């Protein structure tokens, strides 16, 4: 329950999950406990404890469905990466075929980022008032570029803010190793 | 306890003003309005979600179609009416209302058969412990300190002018009339069309609802304010909207609270603001009638102008008696008057055995609300 | 692709915390690796599914 | 871009692809002069593969027809609907003057309006980025839907060679022979055009339409007016990884690479289990995947009649098994293992053989959303019994003398009859040769 307060402090709000009758309940408690013979709660602490935590996980997760749309990068990366519909990628790997197949260059990287845009202007229209559109880059190795030039080439799902949060570091190193086979 | 743990939902009729009690406003207002998807298949926008409601359907109005579960301040459908309450309670508020009592509102001319049907949902569905139905009129007429007087609700429903005397009202002076504001916001778009800006986007026209409150304003005398405009006074205000298209006001400033009194503009035969004020009061007892004219309340949304507070005292007289003394009570606020009659009555100390409670509807039923 | 599409958007929707979340997710993301390519046990599906892929290039050329 | 410009061609031919565009735009949801709801977009997350692009939010079919009759271009200005037609790219007013009913008739149209017939195509591929290729939609009923389909597989061929063929061919009734009296002569000609001038075909028959026609259409004539019906439906089902996403095979020309041996054997048997729908109050109990991908390989749906003495003497090696939409799709692979336990159809241990199933997601409009579809694309090798029937009523109207001199007014003047014979008894060697 102290996890997910710090969540939406990466949302940045200085709210008390969702009403103010969260905040009334700290005031009311402390005389309570203070006017007792000497003696504290605690059978009755763990009933309002739930109260409170179906309050801040519901809520934490209806802050990022108004903002960040979390969830729907689930299924975004999916399709990109994951290649979870092919009218996305062939449309995509018949017009990355005339720059895949030279070798790469010192400025491989200024048209690779273009067509993607055009490509996604060639399948799609209906996405680009999402985000998904502007979370989605050109990802390159270490490969030397003698290389063919096709197997330096992925896409990579660009991630940001709080849904950083939830797309870790470990992950998509992975999904890099998935995407290449 | 319930004294600041008792929830006001004003079901308005057009807007829900939910809150909890002791406070002088409403914590979350917004128009309601549910959206119902006609094909599911990936979203876009906000995350996955069963169904758009409120103020995340008022976000995306162009990948859904609007439908308001309060439709001419009544419930037309009721299964769309519980998703709103769902959506006051547990978004726009969050508490369960299952250990804190709901106070909601009515409409002065509801059908029983409609009474008894908002009775059988709190208590079944949200599992309410009490709550208490009370009228609308009595809430904002409570909001001005008097417990007696007609109150001239015009809000974005149906015209009331409900005569209450003692918290009894009069079930022979409650007039049904047809003007709306949001007749008003309507006649309003298609006189810009005779300067020439017409609509053609819906968030245009969503910007003439709170122009009519905003830029427009009243004076005294309507028929010497455009006798003063062909001398060229001094009242033309241009509002920019960052687009080609223009939302002026000038020539149509004074027409549309003109429209109040005439509804010729509107193209009918019905009765007007003062004239449905003077008939509701002429068929009331005469021994009563004096305590109405003094205590003559305004409330809704219609009549939000700087300066129609002075406009319908120096117009009413000209109808009704000089013998009478009229009064006009025009707060500043009067939106949020039924909001602030309904906290101010959950902290009112003759009211907690007023309560209509799961108990009481377990031994005689939905007909608990004759009460 | 199947077996996992059904497990990790479906279990997402059912889930109220957000370290539900995660994990719903890290229990997806290391299964689609071992049964795609790389563990280290699959040692013998993969110096197979490496040598076709470059048997489909010299029968092609 | 997988444009494809279809080639309506023929008296039933461009009736059967008359209602395929009014099928596809009563499936995405949109108006046919506009667009009314944006379900269509977040629903179909791709409108143009068979539709010129927008730009002014309408779809521009694809599609081309010349027909010798002026009937069937007719059967559009006297239909509602012409705001999904095009009175000068997509139709022009009238083609041939031809009875029809001789295949030198359109052979020699084809040879005079050829400056139209390659100017009508440039004219619906002036959008193009990258054509897929043409499918030629013709018939073989008349002498007017196969005459000038012949010509158009040599010129189509030697000016757009990496471009897909594909002909949706349908043959006439060979149980009246008063519907058209040329038909022994121009199946034979259109043939030797489809086995080393064409790759694939797709091979229907209107005696195995009569088989399913009393069997739950309940009309014992023999339709010209819901022939357009059947045929619309299994169009726009093989073309759903292309139009709706796909994975694998996302393209037609995946599809169709899988479905080939080699070719002169390529005429794959079509099979589509709803043809009307029962399932409209009994499906909510929700139609399982289970038991209806069983008769996806059993003959009780399919469109070329064979006898039932040739399914155990020779072997399917390639078949299709298009399952669509929600229907608990993570228990279809255990559709495709019950298949083998059965053997509902028998294949060759002599290399690959291939059960291939696919899904993609359902039309956003409700008579197509929990209607539970499956998409039979067969190659059995015991194709050859419709082949063999019509060579047998090939050589006896040759002996009748009935087209030996009365088709030799024009384009043929020396004997090359047994020409087409010899050809085709070459295909029908070495199709039951590669099953074992």
């Amino acid at each position: 329950i102290g996890k997910s307060i710090n969540f939406l402090h990466q949302v940045c709000h200085d709210q008390t999950p969702a009403s103010k009758a969260m905040a009334v309940g700290k005031s009311a408690e402390s005389p309570k406990d203070a006017a007792e013979l000497f003696t504290d709660l605690e059978n009755a602490f763990q009933t309002k404890i739930d109260a409170a935590y179906f309050d801040t996980s519901k809520y934490l997760l209806d802050v990022l469905n108004k903002n960040y749309n979390l969830l729907e990068h689930m299924q975004a990366m999916r399709r990109y990466l994951l290649l979870g519909q092919g009218d996305f990628i062939r449309h995509l790997m018949d017009l990355l075929k005339p720059e895949l197949v030279r070798p790469a260059t010192t400025l491989y990287q200024h048209n690779l980022t273009g067509i993607l845009e055009t490509a996604v202007r060639a399948t799609n229209a209906q996405f680009d008032n999402p985000e998904i559109l502007k979370r989605l880059d050109v990802r390159l190795l270490e490969v030397s570029p003698g290389d063919t030039g096709w197997d330096v080439f992925s896409l990579d799902y660009h991630v940001d803010g709080p849904i950083a949060t939830v797309f870790t570091r470990e992950c998509m190193s992975h999904y890099l190793r998935v995407f290449n086979f | 306890e319930d004294d600041i743990a008792a929830l006001v939902v004003d079901n308005g009729s057009g807007m829900c003003k939910a809150g909890f009690a002791g406070d002088d406003a409403p914590r979350a207002v917004f128009p309601s309005i549910v959206g119902r998807p006609r094909h599911q298949g990936v979203m876009v926008g906000m995350g996955q979600k069963d169904s758009y409601v409120g103020d995340e359907a008022q976000s995306k109005r162009g990948i859904l179609t609007l439908k308001y579960p309060i439709e001419h301040g009544i419930v037309t459908n009721w299964d769309d009416m519980e998703k709103i309450w769902h959506h006051t309670f547990y978004n726009e508020l969050r508490v369960a209302p299952e250990e804190h009592p709901v106070l909601l509102t009515e409409a002065p001319l509801n059908p029983k058969a409609n009474r008894e049907k908002m009775t059988q949902i709190m208590f079944e569905t949200f599992n309410t412990p009490a709550m208490y139905v009370a009228i609308q009129a009595v809430l904002s007429l409570y909001a001005s300190g008097r417990t007696t007087g007609i109150v001239m609700d015009s809000g974005d429903g149906v015209t009331h002018t409900v005569p209450i005397y003692e918290g009894y009202a009069l079930p022979h002076a409650i007039l049904r009339l047809d003007l709306a504001g949001r007749d008003l916001t309507d006649y309003l778009m298609k006189i810009l069309t005779e300067r020439g800006y017409s609509f053609t986007t819906t968030a245009e026209r969503e910007i003439v609802r709170d122009i009519k409150e905003k830029l427009c304003y009243v004076a005294l005398d309507f028929e010497q304010e455009m006798a003063t405009a062909a001398s060229s006074s001094s009242l033309e205000k241009s509002y920019e909207l960052p687009d080609g298209q223009v939302i002026t006001i000038g020539n149509e400033r004074f027409r549309c609270p003109e429209a109040l009194f005439q509804p010729s503009f509107l193209g009918m035969e019905s009765c007007g603001i003062h004239e449905t004020t003077y008939n509701s009061i002429m068929k009331c007892d005469v021994d009563i009638r004096k305590d109405l004219y003094a205590n003559t309340v305004l409330s809704g949304g219609t009549t939000m102008y700087p300066g129609i507070a002075d406009r319908m005292q120096k117009e009413i007289t000209a109808l009704a008696p000089s013998t009478m003394k009229i009064k006009i009570i025009a707060p500043p606020e009067r939106k949020y008057s039924v909001w602030i009659g309904g906290s101010i009555l959950a902290s009112l100390s003759t009211f907690q055995q007023m309560w209509i409670s799961k108990q009481e509807y377990d031994e005689s039923g939905p007909s608990i609300v004759h009460r | 692709l199947e077996c996992s599409w059904d497990e990790l958007w479906n279990k997402v929707l059912k889930a109220q915390d957000l370290d539900h979340i995660i994990a719903a997710h890290d229990v997806f993301l290391d299964t689609i690796i071992s049964r795609c390519l790389l563990d280290s046990e699959s040692r013998a599906l993969l110096n197979q599914l490496r040598a076709v892929f470059d048997q489909i290039i010299e029968f092609q050329n | 871009p997988r444009e494809i410009i279809t080639l309506q061609l023929g008296q039933c031919g461009n009736q059967i692809g008359f209602e395929f565009w009014k099928q596809l735009c009563a499936e995405h949801g949109i108006s046919p002069e506009g667009i009314v709801e944006e379900f269509a977009t977040e629903g179909t997350d791709r409108k143009d593969v068979f539709f010129y692009q927008a730009d002014d939010e309408h779809y521009i079919p694809r599609a081309v027809l010349l027909d010798l009759e002026p009937r069937v271009i007719h059967s559009i200005l006297n239909s509602p609907y012409a705001n999904l037609y095009n009175p000068e790219n997509i139709y022009l007013s009238e083609h041939g003057g031809g009875a029809g009913n001789n295949w030198a008739s359109g052979f020699s149209q084809g040879e005079k309006i050829h400056e139209d017939i390659f100017d009508i195509i440039d004219r619906e591929a002036d959008g193009s980025d990258s054509l897929e290729g043409f499918v030629l939609c013709h018939s073989i009923a008349g002498g007017t839907g196969s005459g000038l389909g012949s010509y158009l597989l040599e010129r189509l061929n030697d000016r757009y060679p990496k471009k897909l063929v594909q002909t949706y061919s349908v043959f006439p009734n060979q149980d009246e022979m008063s519907h058209v009296v040329v038909q022994p002569y121009n199946s034979l000609l259109t043939l030797k055009r489809l086995t080393q001038n064409a790759d694939c075909v797709v091979v229907l028959d209107n005696t195995a339409l009569n088989r399913i026609a009393t069997d739950r259409l309940h009309i014992q004539n023999p339709s010209f007016s819901q022939i357009n019906q059947l045929v619309s439906t299994i169009m726009s089902a093989s073309t759903t990884t292309l139009r709706y996403p796909g994975y694998m095979n996302n393209d037609l020309i995946g599809l169709i690479a899988s479905l080939i041996p080699t070719p002169r054997l390529h005429f794959l048997m079509t099979g589509y289990t709803p043809l009307t729908t029962d399932q409209s109050v009994a499906s909510v109990r929700k139609t399982t995947v289970l038991d209806v991908m069983r008769r996806l390989l059993q003959p009780k749906n399919v469109m070329v009649s064979t006898g039932r003495d040739r399914q155990t003497n020779h072997c399917y090696i390639a078949i299709l098994n298009i399952i669509q939409g929600e229907v608990d799709p993570t228990q279809v692979h255990k559709s495709l293992q019950r298949i083998r336990e059965r053997k509902l159809a028998n294949f060759i241990p002599w290399g690959p053989a291939s059960i291939q199933v696919a899904l993609s997601r359902k039309s956003p409009y409700l008579p197509s959303a929990h209607r539970v579809s499956g998409l039979m694309m067969a190659n059995h090798t015991n194709i050859s019994s419709l082949f063999e029937r019509t060579c047998r009523q090939y050589d006896k109207l040759r002996k009748r003398e009935a087209f030996l001199e009365q088709f030799r007014k024009e384009d043929i003047f020396k004997d090359n009859f047994d020409e087409l014979d010899n050809s085709r008894e070459i295909v029908q060697q070495l199709i039951d040769e590669y099953h074992a």
